[PDB]
């Protein structure tokens, strides 16, 4: 199947668009790594699992 | 050209190897921001 | 991790798939190096040639 | 016991600061998980405590050690899961006429003609001629009582199990999860700080094979093979037989 | 045939040496000269304990 | 050729030898300036 | 009886002015036999005691291991190289070394891997017999029996020192038997089971004084 | 002993961290302790003596030996015309016809005579051997071992710091070429080549010219 992957990777540049900009954001912003960790860490293993999601996806195609 | 379940991402691939051109810039921006500290 | 990272070029051509050869009979095409050259007068014979 | 260095000098139990406390290793490290946020009842009292519990499923000291009678028990079985599932199959893979050292079809190899092979390395090899219906028999039976053994807690008083001190009697007293008085014929528990290092060791042993042996089961029903098979024909041809290869293998 | 050569202007040999007295000048020079250092190695500083460079 | 190129291999191996040896012979102590 | 002064001896009944002085009869195996005088020192004999008994030691591992491989392939197992003299060219063999007969086992190729594995591994435990190593630090450099005697036949030292005069006895056999197997190797050129059998085949011409012209010097 | 890092209590051991306690005569006093003498031959502090003023001796012949050994191989293989440069066959050059020419010259030594050979040896060798012994002309009085004097011309035995440091270096570049000296005589006899040979053939190929190469020769029957 070719359209789930397409919108899995899709959702993986958006998903890497959020890391690009929020995560030096919420590092250097003063006790924002406190306040903004479990964000980022549901934000990183989205990232991740959208990456092994679209992986297998190529393994059927 | 990419496999061709992948080939509409082409144009996102043709800006990638720019982009640690602008990464040094980005240390330019950040100096600049901070006023040359 | 230089070592080892060099241990794997060593295994790709030997053990995984082998490596492109362009001097091999009957025309240039990926060959398993079975038999690398372990002699070190060859080897180091390199290193002191001149340039 | 007096433990002189493996390769030099000093050798033993160095530091349990790794294992208990509030200094020790956990799950993430430091900079992403702080020791505030180390949930309550995971403290530095048992072995192999990284604080991991992210879903709740831990609530006060006396219902974590309860799921510490659950956790050991399905590692030391894990670990006498593990070595009985790839040795089979390795041996049977070299040249061993197991018949069956595969994990996934041990049992639909032996019906009805019977004769589940046995290998008893290095001493050769046994014909087995217990039928099906006696496998059934015996291991109920003989499992049986050690699961109650473990309820009522009384071993019968003769000591015939392969025992290195012949103590003709009952120990009641003993630790659940450690009855350390005939389980250990070598002994290796008088030093209670280098136990309590040893059974650190045990945990990680055990939560490795847990974890692999539930590798065992998903890549076997996955790929068809048994996990020897798996990690000969990895180890063969790494980037052409993954995950990723097996998947999807009916399209080319 | 007409002249006489030295015939080493592609062979290859380590560090140019194709008569072994050549390869005997070069340790005779490097070990005549280790030895002169070696010798005068009491002048040097006993650079012994771990702290003992330019360092910065 | 030959007495030509044993007498260049002495006389560029010592001062190549002098060039090695003497950077090996305390040269970083060799400064005006003290720490 | 094996200890004091009232013990047996190595010349027995005429041995009476035959012991030396220092051999009292403290130490197992002690029959009195210091002919020329080598243990005279303490020190030395304290070390002569440590060279016996280790030698002991592997013989009895030695002279048992280069036998049962002969037997069993007299029982019908394939070594590819039975004899023990031969059974160390067997890993240069053509499907290596394995263990009794099955490719399942050890099937060892390389000989300097084997070599290096046992350089590593008799260097720490030859090395943990002398300092002390994971199964004892301070015990007797003899007899260290905490982690070595697991059945517990260090017990009653009245029968322990028995059990120590027949460690040596097997031992001092074992050690006579040992350079047994090698002469009767370099002079027969068989299996010291094959020795066994055409000795008791026909006992009259099959000994040793039927080799005894073959080291002849002929020029 | 001084602080000297090769005497006393804290000396390297020849088993180093494995070692335990060395013998308690082994005090870390004479060149070359590392405390090796599990046989006990040395408990007797006379013979011990003589067991040092023999290793020594030995020594001082086989870094003689070893160096004599390889010095008319290494010059044979490059082209200097000896009769035999091997080593173990360099007695019989004087049972060749044209006898024995040093570094293979006509017009050196030339010697034809075996026994002229051994009766100037004899005369010789046993005018100073029993030098070493007592007396002789260039010492009269000084140590068996380390007399000095004239054997040190060059004055490098004068600190004594410096001397019971080059005592070390003398004695294990000593024990290393009778360990050498030894592999010289058991791979002549095992593979009947020369040793410079020897070292070529397993540089040409590490894996097979090894000494398992002969572990099958000495095989009965
Ligand atoms: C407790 C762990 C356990 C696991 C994971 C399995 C796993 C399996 N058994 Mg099983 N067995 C297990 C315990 C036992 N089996 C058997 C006797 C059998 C038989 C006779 C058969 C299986 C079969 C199977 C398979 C059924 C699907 C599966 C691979 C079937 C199989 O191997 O088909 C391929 C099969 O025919 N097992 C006995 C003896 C009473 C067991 C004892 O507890
Ligand atoms: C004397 C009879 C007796 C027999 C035959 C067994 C048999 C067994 N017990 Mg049991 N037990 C027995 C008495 C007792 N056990 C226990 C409590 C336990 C625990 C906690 C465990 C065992 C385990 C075991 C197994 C492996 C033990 C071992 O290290 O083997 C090597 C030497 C032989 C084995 C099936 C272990 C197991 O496999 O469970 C996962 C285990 O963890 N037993 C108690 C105290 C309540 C006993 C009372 O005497
Ligand atoms: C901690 C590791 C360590 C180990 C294992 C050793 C071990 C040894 N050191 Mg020591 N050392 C070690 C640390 C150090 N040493 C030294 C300094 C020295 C010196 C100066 C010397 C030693 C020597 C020795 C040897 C002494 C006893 C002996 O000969 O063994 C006897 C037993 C064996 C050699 C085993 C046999 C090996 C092999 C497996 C057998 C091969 C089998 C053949 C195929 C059989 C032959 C077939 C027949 C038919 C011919 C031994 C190999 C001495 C030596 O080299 O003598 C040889 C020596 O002179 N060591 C230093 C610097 C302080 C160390 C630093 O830590
Ligand atoms: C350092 C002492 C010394 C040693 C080790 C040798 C060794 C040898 N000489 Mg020799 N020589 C020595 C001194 C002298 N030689 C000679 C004159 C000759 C002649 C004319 C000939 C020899 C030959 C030989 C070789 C016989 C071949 C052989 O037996 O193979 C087996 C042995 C080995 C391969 C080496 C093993 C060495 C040895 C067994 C161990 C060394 C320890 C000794 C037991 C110590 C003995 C020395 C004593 C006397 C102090 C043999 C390697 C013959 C030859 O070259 O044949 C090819 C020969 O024709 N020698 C003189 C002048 C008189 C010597 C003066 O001291
Ligand atoms: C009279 C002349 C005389 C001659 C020709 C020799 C010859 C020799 N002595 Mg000898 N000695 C002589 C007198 C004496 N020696 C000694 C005591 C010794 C010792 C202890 C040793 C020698 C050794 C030697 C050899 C090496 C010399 C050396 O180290 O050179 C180097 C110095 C300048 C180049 C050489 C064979 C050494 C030996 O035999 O080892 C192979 C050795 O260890 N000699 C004494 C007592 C002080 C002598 C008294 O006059
Ligand atoms: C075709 C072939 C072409 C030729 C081959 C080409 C390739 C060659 C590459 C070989 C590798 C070269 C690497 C050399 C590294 C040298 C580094 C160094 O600076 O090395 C520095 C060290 C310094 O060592 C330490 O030096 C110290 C100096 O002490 C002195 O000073 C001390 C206080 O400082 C004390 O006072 C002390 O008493 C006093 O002696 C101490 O003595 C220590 O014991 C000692 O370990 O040297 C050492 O470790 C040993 C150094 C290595 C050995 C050098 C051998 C040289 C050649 C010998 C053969 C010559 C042949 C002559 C032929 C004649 C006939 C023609
Ligand atoms: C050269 C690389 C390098 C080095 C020396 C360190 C060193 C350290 N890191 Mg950093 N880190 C790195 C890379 C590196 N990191 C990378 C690439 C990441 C992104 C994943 C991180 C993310 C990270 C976090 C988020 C944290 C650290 C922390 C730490 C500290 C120790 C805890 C630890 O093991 O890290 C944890 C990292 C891992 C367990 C990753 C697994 C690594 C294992 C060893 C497998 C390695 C595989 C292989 C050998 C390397 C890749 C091969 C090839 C691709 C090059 C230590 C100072 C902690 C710290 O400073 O606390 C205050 C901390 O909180 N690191
Ligand atoms: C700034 C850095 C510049 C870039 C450097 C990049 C690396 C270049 C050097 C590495 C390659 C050369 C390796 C050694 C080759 C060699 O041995 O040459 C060996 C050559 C061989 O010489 C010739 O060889 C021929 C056979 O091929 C024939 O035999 C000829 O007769 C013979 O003359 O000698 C030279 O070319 C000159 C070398 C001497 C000059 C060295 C200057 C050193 C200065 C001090 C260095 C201190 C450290
Ligand atoms: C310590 C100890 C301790 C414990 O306790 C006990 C024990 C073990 C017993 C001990 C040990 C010991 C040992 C090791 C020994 C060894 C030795 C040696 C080897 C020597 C050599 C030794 C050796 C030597 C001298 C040698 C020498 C040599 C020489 C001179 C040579 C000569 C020559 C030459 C030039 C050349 C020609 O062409 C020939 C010839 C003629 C041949
Ligand atoms: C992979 C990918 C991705 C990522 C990307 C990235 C990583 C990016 C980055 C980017 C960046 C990182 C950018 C940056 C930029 C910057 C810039 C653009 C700047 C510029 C500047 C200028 C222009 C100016 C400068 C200056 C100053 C200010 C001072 C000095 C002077 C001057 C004037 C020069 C995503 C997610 C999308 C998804 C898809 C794919
Ligand atoms: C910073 C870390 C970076 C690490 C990056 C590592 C990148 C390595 C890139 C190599 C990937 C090549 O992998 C590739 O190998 C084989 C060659 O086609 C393929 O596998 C198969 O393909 C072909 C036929 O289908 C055959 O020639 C191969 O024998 C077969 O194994 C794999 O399907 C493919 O995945």
């Amino acid at each position: 199947m070719t359209s789930i992957l397409q919108v899995a990777l899709l959702a993986l540049i958006f998903v890497s668009f959020a890391l690009v900009v929020g995560v030096p954001v919420v590092f250097a912003t003063p006790n924002g790594w406190t306040d903004n960790k479990g964000a980022v860490f549901s934000g990183l293993s989205l990232w991740l699992l959208l990456v092994f999601v679209v992986g297998i996806l190529n393994s059927f195609v | 050209k990419l496999p061709e379940a992948y080939a509409p991402f082409a144009p996102i691939v043709d800006v990638l190897p720019v982009i640690p051109v602008f990464f040094i810039l980005l240390a330019f921006v950040w100096q600049a921001a901070v006023s040359f500290r | 991790m230089l070592g080892l990272g060099a241990w794997l070029l060593v295994w790709k051509a030997m053990y995984f798939g082998g490596v492109y050869d362009t001097w091999a009979p009957g025309g240039g095409d990926v060959r398993v190096i079975t038999n690398p050259t372990t002699n070190a007068a060859v080897i180091f014979g390199y290193l002191v040639k001149s340039p | 016991k007096a433990t002189r260095g493996w390769l030099g000098g000093q050798g033993g139990a160095a530091d349990l600061d790794k294992w208990y406390g509030p200094d020790r290793k956990l799950f993430l490290p430091s900079g992403l998980y702080d020791r505030s946020e180390i949930p309550e009842y995971l403290n530095g009292e048992l072995a192999g405590d990284y604080g991991y519990d992210p879903l709740g499923l831990g609530k006060d000291p006396e219902t974590v050690a309860k799921y510490r009678e659950n956790e050991l028990l399905h590692a030391r079985w894990a670990m006498l899961a593990a070595a009985g599932i790839l040795i089979p199959e390795g041996l049977q893979a070299n040249g061993a006429n197991i018949k069956g050292g595969t994990w996934f079809e041990t049992g639909a190899e032996m019906l009805n003609g019977g004769t589940l092979n046995y290998f008893a390395v290095p001493w050769g090899i046994v014909s087995n001629p217990l039928p099906l219906f006696a496998v059934i028999a015996v291991e109920v039976g003989l499992m049986g009582a050690v699961e109650f053994y473990r309820r009522n807690g009384t071993g019968p008083a003769g000591y015939s199990p392969g025992i290195g001190k012949f103590d003709s009697s009952v120990f009641d007293g003993l630790d659940p999860l450690y009855p350390g008085g005939p389980f250990d014929p070598l002994g290796l528990a008088d030093d209670p700080e280098v136990l309590q290092e040893l059974k650190v060791k045990e945990i990680k042993n055990g939560r490795l094979a847990m974890v692999s042996v539930l590798g065992f089961a998903v890549q076997s029903y996955v790929t068809g093979e048994g996990p020897y098979a798996n990690w000969t024909k990895h180890v063969a041809d790494p980037f052409g037989y993954n995950l990723l290869t097996v998947l999807g293998a009916e399209e080319r | 045939l007409v002249d006489e050569r030295m015939n080493g202007d592609g062979t290859g040999r380590p560090f140019g040496v194709n008569d072994p007295v050549l390869g005997w000048v070069l340790l005779g020079v490097f070990g005549t000269m280790w030895a002169i250092w070696f010798i005068g190695q009491k002048d040097l500083g006993d650079f012994e304990d771990a702290d003992d460079g330019l360092k910065l | 050729m030959l007495t030509l190129k044993i007498f260049v291999y002495t006389v560029v191996t010592f001062f190549v030898c002098l060039f090695i040896f003497g950077f090996l012979s305390n040269d970083p102590a060799r400064n005006p300036g003290k720490n | 009886e094996f200890y004091g002064p009232n013990r047996a001896k190595w010349l027995g009944p005429y041995s009476e002015n035959a012991t030396p002085a220092y051999l009292t009869g403290e130490f197992p195996g002690d029959y009195g036999w210091d002919t020329a005088g080598l243990s005279a020192d303490p020190e030395t004999f304290k070390r002569y005691r440590e060279l016996e008994l280790i030698h002991a030691r592997w013989a009895m591992l030695g002279a048992l291991g280069c036998i049962t491989p002969e037997l069993l392939a007299k029982s019908g197992t394939q070594f590819g190289e039975a004899v023990w003299f031969k059974a160390g060219a067997q890993i240069f063999s053509e499907g290596g070394l394995d263990y009794l007969g099955n490719p399942s086992l050890v099937h060892a190729q390389n000989i300097v891997a084997t070599l290096a594995v046992q350089v590593i591994l008799m260097g720490l435990v030859e090395g943990y017999r002398v300092n002390g190593g994971p199964a004892g630090e301070g015990l007797d450099p003899l007899y260290p029996g905490e982690s070595f005697d697991p059945l517990g036949l260090a017990d009653d030292p009245d029968t322990f020192a028995e059990l120590k005069v027949k460690e040596i006895k097997n031992g001092r056999l074992a050690m006579f038997s040992m350079f047994g197997f090698f002469v009767q190797a370099i002079v027969t050129g068989k299996g010291p089971i094959q020795n066994l059998d055409d000795h008791l085949s026909n006992p009259t011409v099959n000994n040793a004084f039927a080799f005894a012209t073959k080291f002849t010097p002929s020029a």
